[PDB]
């Protein structure tokens, strides 16, 4: 069971922000 | 900047965390000679005529460590051009990777490549993350292996994992065989890479195999032509869908296994009855061999026929599927909340390979 803040960061991540 | 290395059964995808795509992708092949008394990746596929090719990760699990050490060396030095000593490195592993195996990867990363920190994550879990989920069931179909991986709150459920030793490379061999039977010849390297390209460009999954066979039998509408660089034109119609049909009917290549729709369903039924509704609504496809047009629709249809009549079923096939494992690693390794999850060489030197678990 993954830590809550990690889940939140994963589930809410904005795939922009990823460098081209 | 952390590194992300997805140790694919067929292709290594490697690159830097926080990037939207791997920088390097090359075959996970080591080649050697022999006929009258070692190379990696492309230059092993390239001039291979003097080479016997080996997959050290043939079905997703690393089986030859010397060859894997060569791959990783190629990766760091030759492809990425980085000093491993300078970068935290996230590695991917297959579902159901044995403990000693994950211990071995860990030791190699520290004692051979002297990484300052590392982590190992399950490929399917990374793909699920990449789609913004921590619960779901992944169908990961790559080059040498396919898995169904149900995942609950970020944890793959090991007892419910299914494995089918059939994926992209087998579909390539199958198309080659049926083209050879029709009289075409593919002896070299590209051919047989041309056959792989034919597969990728022209193959698709039928919504209903028998109906598509009838259509191909009664009209020319599904016929497509591919020009070879010597003048030969190969034309195919029903082979376009018969080839990936093998995923749903492994008997096409003489395998006795249930197909990927049945393994998806069986995987769900191994899981706690209380989470199945969440798995059914979150089927995520990943891997190159899920790139076939129509495969999500067909899976929607097959899973609907197997599941309770009321069940809400959704298949999610992200446009970036082919690299979603790598991308999930890129996200994971860049997250602020992940930064204390790295295994440091100090943590390693103090506890040994057993820290990864
Ligand atoms: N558009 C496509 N259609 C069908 N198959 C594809 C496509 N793109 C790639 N593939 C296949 O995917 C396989 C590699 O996928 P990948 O997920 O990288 O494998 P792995 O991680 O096992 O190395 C190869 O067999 C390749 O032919
Ligand atoms: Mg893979």
């Amino acid at each position: 069971k993954v830590a809550e803040n990690l889940k939140s960061q994963l589930e809410g991540f904005d795939k922009s922000k990823l460098k081209n | 900047t952390a590194l992300v290395c997805d140790n694919g059964s067929g292709l290594v995808k490697a690159g830097f965390a926080g990037d939207d795509a791997p920088r390097a992708v090359f075959p996970s092949i080591v080649g050697r000679p022999r006929h009258q008394g070692s190379y990696v990746g492309d230059e092993a596929q390239s001039k291979r005529g003097i080479l016997t090719l080996k997959y050290p990760i043939e079905h997703g699990i690393i089986t030859n460590w010397d060859d894997m050490e060569k791959i990783w060396h190629h990766t760091f030095y030759n492809e990425l051009r980085v000093a491993p000593e300078e970068h935290p490195t996230l590695l991917t592993e297959a579902p159901l990777n044995p403990k000693a195996n994950r211990e071995k990867m860990t030791q190699i990363m520290f004692e051979t490549f002297n990484v300052p920190a590392m982590y190992v994550a399950i490929q399917a879990v990374l793909s699920l993350y990449a789609s913004g989920r921590t619960t779901g069931i992944v169908l990961d179909s790559g080059d040498g292996v396919t898995h169904n991986v149900p995942i609950y709150e970020g944890y793959a459920l090991p007892h419910a994992i299914m494995r089918l030793d059939l994926a992209g490379r087998d579909l390539t061999d199958y198309l080659m065989k049926i083209l050879t039977e029709r009289g075409y010849s593919f002896v070299t390297t590209a051919e047989r890479e041309i056959v792989r390209d034919i597969k990728e460009k022209l193959c698709y999954v039928a919504l209903d195999f028998e109906n598509e066979m009838a259509t191909a039998a009664s009209s020319s509408s599904l016929e497509k032509s591919y020009e070879l660089p010597d003048g030969q034109v190969i034309t195919i119609g029903n082979e376009r869908f018969r080839c990936p049909e093998t995923l749903f009917q492994p008997s096409f290549i003489g395998m006795e296994s249930a197909g990927i729709h049945e393994t998806t369903y069986n995987s769900i039924m191994k899981c706690d009855i209380d989470i199945r509704k969440d798995l059914y609504a979150n089927n995520v496809m990943s891997g190159g061999t899920t790139m076939y047009p129509g495969i999500a629709d067909r899976m929607q249809k097959e899973i609907t026929a197997l599941a309770p009549s009321t069940m809400k079923i959704k298949i999610i096939a992200p446009p970036e599927r082919k690299y979603s494992v790598w991308i999930g690693g890129s996200i994971l390794a860049s997250l602020s909340t992940f930064q204390q999850m790295w295994i440091t060489k100090q943590e390693y030197d103090e506890a040994g390979p057993s820290i990864v678990h």
